[PDB]
C-alpha cells in the first residue's frame, strides 16, 4: 500500500492541480470537441436571420425601459475618538500595478463611552467617471476598533437604504456603534478502476455514478467518451479496457514512455540556471514546419477503443563533432569544423621525421616543408606536380632563404626528377625563382 | 602520531560515501567547516570543541539515479562567496554557493563518469576534470566555457583514475587502469595563450564558437613504476607518490636520479625509483591518501578500517615505523582522508556512510 | 530514449506543499465534491429600516473572493454555509486562490 | 676462498652507501624546495577574506551520533535538474585511411678489473666465464649537409639515395602513412667569356667524352648524372661557376583483390608470373610493367558524366584516373571547384554537411543538413587500415566499429575516423557501401539508397557489411 | 525576488504540460492545423488578395505579409508564399519569397488594396517607410542600406497603427505615441522622392494613441483609440482639427484596438485593458449594445470575418485567440453548457504560449486563420466543420 502511493505520487499531485487551473483557466471549450457534443444543446439555427442592427433595437427598446445624506450617532456601545472617511477605490490601470484607493477625511467628534457626533456627507464622489473609480466606502476607523461598508454596487446602484443600524468594529462579545443615516433628497454501471504496479493488482475502487474522471471530476455521458477523456487528457497514465460483461472495467499503469520532453526553444534546456528560459528577449531559431491534422476522417461514432505526424526541417539540438558542447543557431552556418588538415596529423609527422638518426638537418628541413605543403593542399594527380614546384617555391622560398637551404632543394628537385615526374624546364625555373628570390 | 578519536557519526541511508574536503580558504579564525558526498546527496558540517559536529546543511537530487563521487573547494573573488564543485556517474559537474543555498552552475561535456576535481592552486577560476572517457578536461567557470582537452593520439587508452596539481599550477601528473602515468605541462606559451584567450570570450561579440585546445602528446609517459591498477598519484615537491593494488605506496622521480623536471626530454625512457612505504589490506582499488597543506606528514585509508600515518619530515623512506590508529566500531572500509589548514584533526569516511574524526594530541 | 521529464522534482515538491496547505484551508476534496468550494457566514453588522424590518449582512468566512450582502433576519438559517462550484466564481477575484492560476508569464 | 669470496660484498656496500647518501641529498633538497613553495603559497593566503556558512533559515534529514551526542535533523533542499548526452569513449578526427603497424657479477666483473691471469678468471666464473669476462678484462658515422659546413665529394648515390629511399610515389609524400614502405630506386648559342666549347678542339674532346672545388663537386657530379654535358645549365644552377671551368673539372675526373602491387618485372612481360595478374589486379600507372602492358587500363572518353553505365571505368569498379580520364575532366580543375565529371567525387572528397546529435534509437546520430537524391555521394568510412589478424584480436577485446575493406585489411573506426562513424544500424537503411579502386589504393564510399530530405536520419547497414 | 522566480518556474512546467494536452487534442477540434518556427519573431500578419491554383494538383497557394524584429541584426519586411489542401485535402509547405531591407523592426504591415504592390511599414523611428518589393531585388542586398521608394514625414515618436482609405486612393492614416494623428495624400505626387508633407494632423487625443481606422463604406469617416479611454470619431471635411464629432468613455482602462464591421455602416469592435470586448453602434454612441468578457488580459488585435457576419475574433496576452458569436447572445442553456462558458465563445484556441502580436482572416478560405506569436511560432489553421456547421 505504500509502494502503490509511492508510484502514483509523481502523476497525481499535477493533475489535481491541473484540475483546479482547468477549470478556472480552461486551455479549450469541452463542448466543442467532437466526442463530447452532447455536452452542448444548442444549434446553428440563427446565423441565417440574425441582423446586426436588430441588436441595437431591441438594446435600446429594452433598456430605455444631487443629496447630501446626513447620518447621526447614538452613541458607541464598547466593552474613544472616531472619525468618518470616505474609501474608494480606483480601476486599474496598465500603469498602476493593483487598484489603488484613496481615502478622503471628515473629523467628527469623539463618542461617550457605553452610553452631539453626527455627519453630513455631500456630492464630494463624483459619478462621473465611471471610467476611473471602481466602487466607494465609508470606513470606521480608529482605535481607544474598525468596520467598513461599501455603498453603490457593481453598477454604481447604491443599496444602502435610510434608516438605523447597529454595526460592530474589530481591531486594527464585542464593540457596538449604532447609527442612522438619510438621503438628503440507465441503470448505474460499476465501472472498477483497478490500480496496478509491480506486475500485480494491489488496488481497486468503486464510481456508482455512471461515470466521472476520478482526477477532474469532469462529467462525460457515455463510456466510449470516458474512454476517450482518460486516454488523451491523462497521457501520463496507461489506460486500458477489457470487457466485464456486467459492467465495464479499466485499468491503469505508469508510462515509462511519455513525451515529457520540453517542447519549446531548443537551445533554452542548455543554459547555465538564472539565464535559462529568459523569454523576454528575441531569439534566432531553426526553421521547422510540421503538420498535426491536414485532413482528418470522421469514421464512425463508435467501436473503436473497446472494438479494437508529418515533419520537415530540424527539430533537434545539434552538437559539435569534437567537444559534445551544443551547437548554436548562428553557428550552425557554412563553418563545419571539418577540414582536410589536422593539427595532430602535422605535428605526428614532425615528430616521425625526427626520429630518425641517418638523416641530416639539411634534409629534414626541406622534407618537413614540403610535407606540410602537400597536406596542405593535396595534390592527386601527377600532372599537377610542376606546379605544386612552383607553388612551393612561392609559398616557402622566404623561409628557405632564412636558412639558405637551396643546394638541397635542388637536390631533392632532382630525385623529384628521377621519379619521372618533373621536367628540366620546371628545374630550372624554379632554380632561377629561388635565386631571384633570394 | 598520537590522535584521540572524539566523535563518530552515522548516516541514515546507510549507503557509502566517497568525499571528504575541509574548507582552506577561511580566514584564520574562521571556524572549521567541511563537506562529505555520497550516494546521491551531500552534507556539510562545521567541526566544534570537545569533538562536537554540528549539522549545518545537506542536499539531495531526485530527478534520476546517480553515484556522487568527490567534491572541491574554492571562492568566488567578485563577492568573497565559497563555492562548492560536485561530480557524479552521470557526466553532470555541478557548481553550488553555499550563501545563496542554490545551484549556480553545472557543466555536461562529458561521455562517462567523473572521477576527480581539482582547481589550480593560483588561478581559483581554473576547474580541472578527470573522466571515464580517458582524456582530460579543463574549464574556465567564469566564461562558462572550455579551454583544453587532453586526449587522443598518444594519450591515456583506459579509465583515466586520478589526477593531481604541482605545488605550484603548472605541472600535472595523471594515472589511470592502463598501468600508464602521464606528464602535462602548463608553463607553455600554447596554454597561456588558450587560457588568456578563454578570460575574454564574449558570446554577443563574435558569430564563431570558441575554439578549444587539444593536446594530443604528453610531456613523458611511462607504464615500468607499477605493474597493475594505479588509481592515486601526488606531488611531493618535484617527486611523485603513487600508488597501486600492490599494497605499497612508492616514491619516485622522473627521468635519471640527478637529472631535473625542467629539462625533461619528451621522449624519456628511463625512470629513478626512490623508496616504498609499506602496509597491508589494500586488495581493491579506489582508496586515496592525502597530505597535510603545509606538507609535513601522510595519512591512508585502509579497508579493514584501521589507519596509517606516516610524516614527512627529516625522515623518509627509511621506515618512520608505521602509525596505526585503530577503533573497534568500523571495520568496513575507508575511502578518503582529509587534514584541516592546519594539523588539527583528521576525518575519514567509512564505507557504511559512517564519519569519524581524530583530534591532535601530543 | 527516455527524454529528461521537463516537471523536475522541486517544483512537484512545491505543488505538493502549497497543495496540502490550501486543501487544509479551502477544504476541497473533503467538505466539497471536487469541484466546488464551501464558504461559512458571520454577522458583521444589524441593520433597521424605517419600517419594521431587519436586513443582516454576512461576511463570507474565507473572504476576500466574495461580496458583502445585505439579507433579511429570517434568512440568515440556510445561509450560514454556501457551496459554489469553481467555474462560477468571480473571475476578477478567482486569480487569489493560487498564485499559478494565471500569470501573465512575459512580465515587465 | 675464491669462490666463496665471488670481493660481491665489497662492491653491495660501496653501492649501498653511495646510493642512500645520494637518495638523502636528493629528498633534503627537495624537502628545501617545498619549504619556499609552500611559503609563498601561504603568504597568498594571507591576504583573502571569505564569509563563513551559516545554518539554514519537505523530507528531513538526520544524523546520529555513537559516543553520547543528540541526534540532530537538519531540512533536505532539493538539487536542480540538469540534461544529459549519450556515453561516448574519445576518439580524434581523421579524413583518409591511417595505417597502422645479473648486475652485481657485473659489479664483480668490474672490481676484478679494476684490481697466470687465468686465476683472477676461474674464479668469478664457478660471471660465468674463464674466457668471456677475460674478453671483459682485455676490453678494460654519417654523410652531412652539402649546406652544411663539413661535407665531401661522393657519388651520386649517397644523398639521392638517402631521398630515394623515403618518397612514396603514390603519395605524393615523405615516408607518408597510408602507403607500405618498400625500397625501388626507380632510375646553340655561345654563353660568354667562358663559353663551354670556347674553341672547336674543346667541342670535339667534348663529342670524344660523348663517345678547384670543394664538396659542391658531388653535387656537380649528380648534375652531370642527369644533365649531359650541358652548355649553360651546370655552371648556371652551381653557384658562381665558369663553363670552362666544368670542362676542364669533367677532362681532370675522367682522367575481392588484393592491395594493387606494382607489377615491377625486371625483364619478363606484364602477363604471365605477375604478383598483380594472378589475382585480376588491374596493372595501374604506377607499375613499372612495359608502358604497352595490356593488364594495364584506358580511360573513359566520354563528356558529360561517368556516373551511367557507359563509362568503362564505372563498371569495373574505378574512379577516374586522373592522368588518363581526359575527357570526363577528372584532370581538368587541378584542385579547383566542382567538374562535370560525377565519377571523381572520392578523389578531390566533396563531403556534405553533417550534423551530430543524440540519436532516436540508440547513443549519438548523425544527420545531413540538406537534400540529396537517390544515387548520390556522402562521405568516406576512414580509420585505421589494420590487418585481418588483429581485426580478430581487436573484435575478441571488444567483444564494433569494424568493416571489410578486402580479404586482406579490414577498416576499423574505433580510435579514429570522421563524423560518419555513427550511422546506427538498422535494417532499412538511407544509405548504402560500395568499395572502390581509388587511383591504386582501396577505399570506402557510403552513396545514399534513396532521396534524403533536410534533417533526416542516415541508417547505413552494417549486416551484410562484413 | 525568489518567490517570483519560482513563481515562473512552476508556471512554465505548467505550460508545457498544457501545451502537450492540447498537441494530443488537435485531431478532434480542428480541420487543419500548420505550425512554423521563423528565424525571427513577427510583429505583423495580413493574408495578400492574390491566389493562384495549380492545376491538377492538390495544394493551393497564398501569400502573407510578415517582418522580423532582432536585436543587433539585419531588419527585414518579408513575402511568404503558403500552400493549403484544396477541397478534396490529402500537402504542406511555407517558404519565404521576398526579402527586403528594413531599418528597425517591423511594428505593422497594411498592403493598399487599390493595388497589392504597396507595402507601408512604421519604423521604430518617427518616419513612415513605403516600399515596393517588385522595385527590388529577390534578396537583400549585404550592405543592407534600405531604399524606401518614398518617406512620409509626420509625428516626432513610434507608434502601431497604420490603416489605408478603402473605396478611395492614397489615403493612408497613422497614429504616434504623441498623441496626434497624421494623414498622408501618398495618390498625389507618385514618384520615387524621399520625402512627403502630412496634409494635415488631428490633435484630439490626450494620450498615446494605438489605433486609427477609416470606414469600410463611407469614404470619409474613420475612429480612433487610444490611452485615453475613449473613442473619438472624426470626419475629415469639417474643419475640426481638434475637436471631434463623438466623444466616448468606451472602457475603464486603455483601449488599443477599432475594428468596422464590412457588412454593415453602423456596427464596430473595441478592445481594451479592461478584459473586454465591447460594442458599439454609430447611430447612438452611448449604450454599450454587449461586452464580451473571457479574456484573461490585455486585448490587443480584435478582428471581423471576410466572410461571415456575426462571426468576431480578438486576442491578447492571455495567449488565447477566443472566437464570438453575435447570433448567440443570450441563448437559453442546459447546465453544464453554462458551467463550462458564456454562449458567445465558440472557440477558444490556445495553440501559443506566448503573447500574441497578430493574427489575420483569410479571405479566399473561410475560416482559416493565421496567428503569430513572441514565441517566433506562427500557426495557421482552420477550426473543425462540426462547431460551426449543422446537420
Amino acid at each position: 500500500h505504500e509502494l502503490f502511493l509511492q508510484a502514483f505520487e509523481k502523476p497525481t499531485q499535477i493533475y489535481r492541480f491541473l484540475r483546479t487551473r482547468n477549470l478556472i483557466a480552461p486551455i479549450f471549450l469541452h463542448r466543442t470537441l467532437t466526442y463530447m457534443s452532447h455536452r452542448n444543446s444548442r444549434t446553428n439555427i440563427k446565423r441565417k436571420t440574425f441582423k446586426v442592427d436588430d441588436m441595437l433595437s431591441k438594446v435600446e427598446k429594452m433598456k430605455g425601459e444631487s443629496a447630501h445624506l446626513q447620518l447621526t450617532f447614538t452613541g458607541f456601545f464598547h466593552k474613544v475618538t472616531l472619525e468618518v472617511l470616505l474609501v474608494k477605490v480606483c480601476h486599474k490601470k496598465r500603469k498602476d500595478v493593483s487598484c489603488p484607493i484613496r481615502q478622503v477625511p471628515t473629523g467628527k467628534k469623539q463618542v461617550p463611552l457605553n452610553p452631539p457626533s453626527l455627519a453630513v456627507s455631500s456630492n464630494e464622489f463624483e459619478p462621473s467617471n465611471s471610467h476611473m473609480v471602481k466602487s466607494y466606502s465609508l470606513l470606521f476607523r480608529v482605535t481607544r476598533f474598525v468596520a467598513q461598508m461599501t455603498v453603490f454596487d457593481k453598477n454604481r446602484r447604491l443599496q444602502l437604504l435610510d434608516g438605523e443600524y447597529e454595526v460592530a468594529m474589530q481591531e486594527m462579545q464585542g464593540p457596538t456603534l449604532q447609527f442612522t443615516l438619510r438621503w438628503t433628497g440507465r441503470q448505474k454501471l460499476r465501472i472498477f478502476y483497478q490500480f496496478l504496479y509491480n506486475n500485480n493488482t494491489r488496488q481497486q475502487t468503486e464510481a456508482r455514478d455512471d461515470l466521472h474522471c476520478p482526477w477532474c471530476t469532469l462529467n462525460c455521458r457515455k463510456l466510449y467518451s470516458l474512454l476517450k477523456h482518460l486516454k488523451l487528457c491523462h497521457s501520463r497514465f496507461i489506460f486500458n479496457y477489457v470487457y466485464h460483461p456486467k459492467g465495464a472495467r479499466i485499468d491503469v499503469s505508469i508510462n515509462e514512455c511519455y513525451d515529457g520532453s520540453y517542447a519549446g526553444n531548443p537551445q533554452d534546456i542548455h543554459r547555465q540556471p538564472g539565464f535559462a528560459f529568459s523569454r523576454n528577449g528575441p531569439v534566432k531559431r531553426t526553421p521547422i514546419t510540421h503538420i498535426l491534422v491536414c485532413r482528418p476522417k470522421r469514421t464512425k461514432a463508435s467501436m473503436s477503443e473497446f472494438l479494437e505526424t508529418y515533419s520537415s526541417g530540424h527539430n533537434r539540438l545539434y552538437f559539435h563533432s569534437d567537444t559534445c558542447l551544443p551547437l548554436r543557431p548562428q553557428e550552425m552556418e557554412v563553418d563545419s569544423e571539418d577540414e582536410k588538415d589536422p593539427e595532430w596529423l602535422r605535428e605526428k609527422t614532425i615528430t616521425q621525421i625526427e626520429e630518425f638518426s641517418d638523416v641530416n638537418e639539411g634534409e629534414k628541413e626541406v622534407m618537413k616543408l614540403w610535407n606540410l605543403h602537400v597536406m596542405k593542399h593535396g595534390f592527386i594527380a601527377d600532372n599537377q606536380m610542376n606546379h605544386a614546384c612552383m607553388l612551393f617555391v612561392e609559398n616557402y622560398g622566404q623561409k628557405i632563404i632564412k636558412k639558405n637551404l637551396c643546394r638541397n632543394f635542388m637536390l631533392h628537385l632532382v630525385s623529384m626528377h628521377d621519379f619521372n615526374l618533373i621536367s628540366i624546364m620546371s628545374i630550372d625555373k624554379a632554380v632561377t625563382k629561388l635565386r631571384e628570390m633570394q | 602520531y598520537s590522535f584521540k578519536c572524539v566523535n563518530s557519526l552515522k548516516e541514515d541511508h546507510n549507503q557509502p560515501l566517497f568525499g571528504v574536503q575541509f574548507n582552506w580558504h577561511s580566514k584564520e579564525g574562521d571556524p572549521l567547516v567541511f563537506a562529505t558526498v555520497g550516494s546521491n546527496r551531500v552534507t556539510l558540517y562545521e567541526c566544534h570543541s570537545q569533538g562536537e559536529i554540528r549539522l549545518l546543511q545537506s542536499y539531495v537530487d531526485a530527478d534520476a539515479d546517480e553515484n556522487f563521487y568527490t567534491c572541491a573547494w574554492t571562492y568566488d573573488s567578485n563577492t568573497s562567496h565559497p563555492l562548492l564543485a560536485v561530480a557524479g556517474s552521470r557526466g553532470i559537474i555541478r557548481i553550488i554557493n553555499p550563501i545563496t543555498m542554490q545551484c549556480i552552475k553545472h557543466y555536461v561535456g562529458h561521455g562517462n563518469a567523473i572521477n576527480e576535481l581539482k582547481f589550480h592552486p593560483r588561478d581559483p577560476n581554473l576547474l580541472l576534470s578527470v573522466s571515464k572517457d580517458h582524456a582530460l578536461r579543463l574549464w574556465n567557470i567564469q566564461t562558462d566555457t572550455l579551454v583544453a582537452i587532453f586526449g587522443g593520439v598518444e594519450g591515456h587508452r583506459d579509465e583515466v583514475l586520478s589526477a593531481d596539481y604541482d605545488l605550484l599550477g603548472e605541472k600535472i601528473m595523471s594515472c589511470g587502469m592502463d598501468h600508464s602515468l602521464k606528464l602535462w605541462r602548463i608553463n607553455s606559451k600554447r596554454m597561456m595563450n588558450a587560457i588568456k584567450e578563454s578570460y575574454d570570450y564574449n558570446p554577443n561579440k563574435t558569430n564563431r564558437p570558441f575554439i578549444s585546445q587539444k593536446i594530443h602528446f604528453p610531456d613523458f609517459s611511462t607504464r615500468d613504476i607499477h605493474r597493475n591498477y594505479v588509481d592515486c598519484v601526488r606531488w611531493l615537491g618535484d617527486l611523485i607518490l603513487s600508488k597501486s593494488c600492490e599494497n605499497a605506496i612508492v616514491c619516485w622521480k622522473p627521468g635519471k636520479m640527478e637529472d631535473d623536471i625542467d629539462k625533461i626530454k619528451p621522449s624519456e625512457s628511463n625512470v629513478t625509483i626512490l623508496g616504498r612505504f609499506d602496509y597491508s589490506q589494500c586488495d581493491i582499488w579506489y582508496m586515496r591518501f592525502s597530505m597535510d597543506f603545509w606538507q609535513k606528514m601522510l595519512a591512508l585509508g585502509n579497508q579493514v578500517g584501521k589507519l596509517y600515518v606516516w610524516d614527512l619530515e627529516v625522515e623518509d623512506p627509511h621506515k618512520a615505523k608505521c602509525t596505526t590508529l585503530t577503533h573497534h566500531k568500523c571495520g568496513a572500509a575507508i575511502r578518503q582522508t582529509s587534514f584541516s589548514r592546519d594539523s588539527s584533526i583528521l576525518i575519514a569516511v567509512c564505507d557504511d556512510a559512517s564519519i569519524w574524526r581524530w583530534d591532535r594530541l601530543r | 530514449p527516455r527524454p529528461h521529464d521537463f516537471f523536475d522534482a522541486q517544483t512537484l515538491d512545491a505543488i505538493r506543499h502549497r497543495a496540502i496547505c490550501f486543501n487544509l484551508s479551502a477544504h476541497i476534496e473533503s467538505l466539497g465534491k471536487g469541484h466546488s468550494v464551501v464558504f461559512h457566514s458571520t454577522v458583521i453588522a444589524k441593520r433597521k429600516e424605517d419600517s419594521g424590518k431587519i436586513k443582516l449582512l454576512l461576511h463570507w468566512m474565507p473572504e476576500d473572493i466574495l461580496p458583502d450582502v445585505w439579507v433579511n433576519e429570517s434568512e440568515r438559517h440556510q445561509l450560514k454555509t454556501k457551496v459554489v462550484h469553481l467555474s462560477k466564481l468571480p473571475k476578477d477575484t478567482a486569480l487569489l486562490l493560487d498564485p499559478n492560476i494565471y500569470r501573465t508569464m512575459p512580465q515587465k | 676462498c675464491w669462490r666463496k669470496r665471488v670481493e660481491y660484498m665489497r662492491l653491495r656496500q660501496l653501492k649501498r652507501f653511495r646510493r642512500a647518501d645520494e637518495v638523502k641529498s636528493m629528498f633534503s633538497s627537495n624537502r628545501q624546495k617545498i619549504l619556499e613553495r609552500t611559503e609563498i603559497l601561504n603568504q597568498e593566503w594571507k591576504q583573502r577574506r571569505i564569509q563563513p556558512v551559516h545554518i539554514l533559515t519537505t523530507r528531513e534529514c538526520s544524523v546520529t551520533s555513537d559516543l553520547d551526542f543528540p541526534t540532530q535533523v537538519i531540512p533536505l533542499k532539493t538539487l536542480n535538474a540538469v540534461a544529459s548526452v549519450p556515453i561516448m569513449y574519445s576518439w580524434s578526427p581523421l579524413q583518409q585511411n591511417f595505417m597502422v603497424e645479473d648486475e652485481i657479477f657485473v659489479e664483480l666483473v668490474n672490481a676484478l678489473g679494476q684490481y697466470p691471469s687465468d686465476k683472477i678468471f676461474e674464479a668469478i666464473s664457478s660471471k660465468g666465464t674463464a674466457e668471456e669476462l677475460k674478453e671483459k678484462y682485455k676490453e678494460l658515422e654519417c654523410t652531412p649537409n652539402i649546406d652544411g659546413p663539413n661535407a665531401k665529394s661522393v657519388q651520386r648515390e649517397q644523398s639521392l639515395h638517402s631521398f630515394h629511399t623515403l618518397f612514396c610515389r603514390r603519395c605524393f609524400k615523405y615516408d607518408c602513412f597510408l602507403h607500405p614502405f618498400h625500397a625501388t630506386p626507380n632510375t646553340n648559342k655561345p654563353c660568354g667569356p667562358q663559353c663551354y666549347q670556347h674553341l672547336e678542339g674543346a667541342k670535339e674532346f667534348a663529342a670524344a667524352l660523348t663517345a678547384w672545388s670543394g664538396a659542391e663537386a658531388s653535387m656537380f657530379r649528380v648534375l652531370i648524372g642527369t644533365y649531359y654535358d650541358n652548355f649553360c645549365a651546370i655552371a648556371r644552377l652551381i653557384g658562381t661557376k665558369t663553363c670552362r671551368q666544368v670542362y676542364e673539372f669533367r677532362v681532370k675526373e675522367s682522367s575481392h583483390v588484393y592491395n594493387y602491387q606494382p607489377c615491377d618485372h625486371p625483364r619478363q612481360p606484364c602477363d604471365s608470373s605477375c604478383p598483380c595478374v594472378i589475382a585480376q589486379n588491374f596493372c595501374e600507372k604506377f607499375c613499372q610493367c612495359s608502358s604497352e602492358c595490356q593488364n594495364r587500363f584506358p580511360g573513359c572518353r566520354c563528356k558529360a558524366q561517368c556516373n551511367t553505365k557507359q563509362c568503362p571505368c564505372y563498371l569495373a569498379v574505378r574512379e577516374c584516373d586522373p592522368d588518363l580520364c581526359l575527357t570526363c575532366g577528372a584532370a581538368d580543375h587541378w584542385d579547383s571547384k566542382n567538374v562535370s565529371c560525377k565519377n571523381c567525387s572520392i578523389q578531390r572528397g566533396s563531403k556534405k554537411h553533417l550534423l551530430l546529435a543524440p540519436s532516436d534509437v540508440a547513443g549519438w546520430g548523425i544527420f545531413i543538413k540538406d537534400p540529396v537524391q537517390k544515387n548520390e555521394f556522402i562521405s568516406e568510412y576512414c580509420g585505421e587500415i589494420i590487418s585481418q589478424d588483429e581485426a580478430d584480436r581487436r573484435g575478441k577485446v571488444y567483444d564494433s566499429f569494424l568493416f571489410n575493406l578486402n580479404n586482406d585489411f579490414v577498416v576499423d573506426a574505433t580510435r579514429k575516423g570522421n563524423k560518419i562513424r555513427f550511422a546506427n544500424h538498422s535494417v532499412n537503411p538511407n544509405c548504402y557501401a560500395k568499395v572502390m579502386m581509388v587511383n591504386g589504393d582501396h577505399r570506402i564510399g557510403i552513396f545514399a539508397k534513396r532521396a534524403i530530405q533536410t534533417g533526416e536520419e542516415l541508417f547505413f547497414d552494417y549486416r551484410y557489411s562484413q | 525576488d525568489k518567490e517570483a522566480a519560482f513563481d515562473d518556474a512552476v508556471e512554465e512546467r505548467v505550460i508545457n504540460e498544457e501545451y502537450k494536452i492540447w498537441k494530443k487534442n488537435t485531431p478532434f477540434l480542428y480541420d487543419l492545423v500548420m505550425t512554423h518556427a521563423l528565424e525571427w519573431p513577427s510583429l505583423t500578419a495580413q493574408w495578400l488578395p492574390d491566389v493562384t491554383r495549380p492545376e491538377g494538383k492538390d495544394f493551393s497557394i497564398h501569400r502573407l505579409v510578415l517582418g522580423t524584429h532582432t536585436s543587433d541584426e539585419q531588419n527585414h519586411l518579408v513575402i511568404a508564399s503558403v500552400q493549403l489542401p484544396n477541397d478534396d485535402a490529402q500537402s504542406g509547405k511555407i517558404e519565404i519569397e521576398i526579402k527586403i531591407n528594413h531599418e528597425g523592426e517591423v511594428n505593422r504591415a497594411r498592403y493598399m488594396p487599390q493595388n497589392p504592390c504597396i507595402i507601408a511599414t512604421k519604423t521604430p523611428s518617427s518616419d513612415v517607410l513605403v516600399f515596393d518589393y517588385t522595385k527590388h531585388p529577390s534578396k537583400p542586398d549585404p550592405s543592407g542600406e534600405c531604399n524606401p521608394d518614398l518617406r512620409l514625414r509626420g509625428h516626432q515618436k513610434e507608434g502601431y497603427g497604420l490603416s489605408w482609405n478603402p473605396n478611395l486612393s492614397g489615403h493612408l492614416l497613422s497614429a504616434s505615441d504623441d498623441h496626434t494623428i497624421c494623414l498622408w495624400d501618398i495618390s498625389a505626387v507618385p514618384k520615387e522622392g524621399k520625402v512627403v508633407d502630412a496634409k494635415t494632423i488631428f490633435t484630439g487625443h490626450t494620450a498615446v494613441v494605438e489605433d486609427v481606422s477609416w470606414h469600410l463604406l463611407h469614404e470619409s469617416l474613420f475612429g480612433s483609440v487610444a490611452d485615453d479611454q475613449k473613442l473619438m470619431i472624426w470626419d475629415t471635411r469639417s474643419n475640426n482639427t481638434s475637436k471631434p464629432s463623438h466623444s466616448v468613455d468606451a472602457h475603464t482602462a486603455e483601449v488599443n484596438c477599432l475594428s468596422f464591421n464590412p457588412y454593415s455602416e453602423f456596427i464596430l469592435a473595441t478592445g481594451s485593458a479592461d478584459k473586454t470586448v465591447a460594442l458599439w453602434d454609430l447611430r447612438n454612441l452611448k449604450l454599450k449594445l454587449h461586452s464580451f468578457e473571457s479574456h484573461k488580459d490585455e486585448i490587443f488585435q480584435v478582428q471581423w470575418s471576410p466572410h461571415n457576419e456575426t462571426i468576431l475574433a480578438s486576442s491578447g496576452t492571455d495567449r488565447r485567440l477566443n472566437v464570438w458569436d453575435l447570433s448567440k447572445i443570450g441563448e437559453e442553456q442546459s447546465p453544464e453548457d453554462a458551467e463550462d462558458g458564456p454562449p458567445e465563445l465558440l472557440f477558444i484556441h490556445g495553440g501559443h504560449t506566448a503573447k500574441i502580436s497578430d493574427f489575420s482572416w483569410n479571405p479566399n478560405e473561410p475560416w482559416v486563420i493565421c496567428s503569430v506569436s513572441e514565441d517566433n511560432i506562427m500557426q495557421v489553421w482552420q477550426m473543425a466543420e462540426n462547431i460551426y456547421n449543422d446537420e
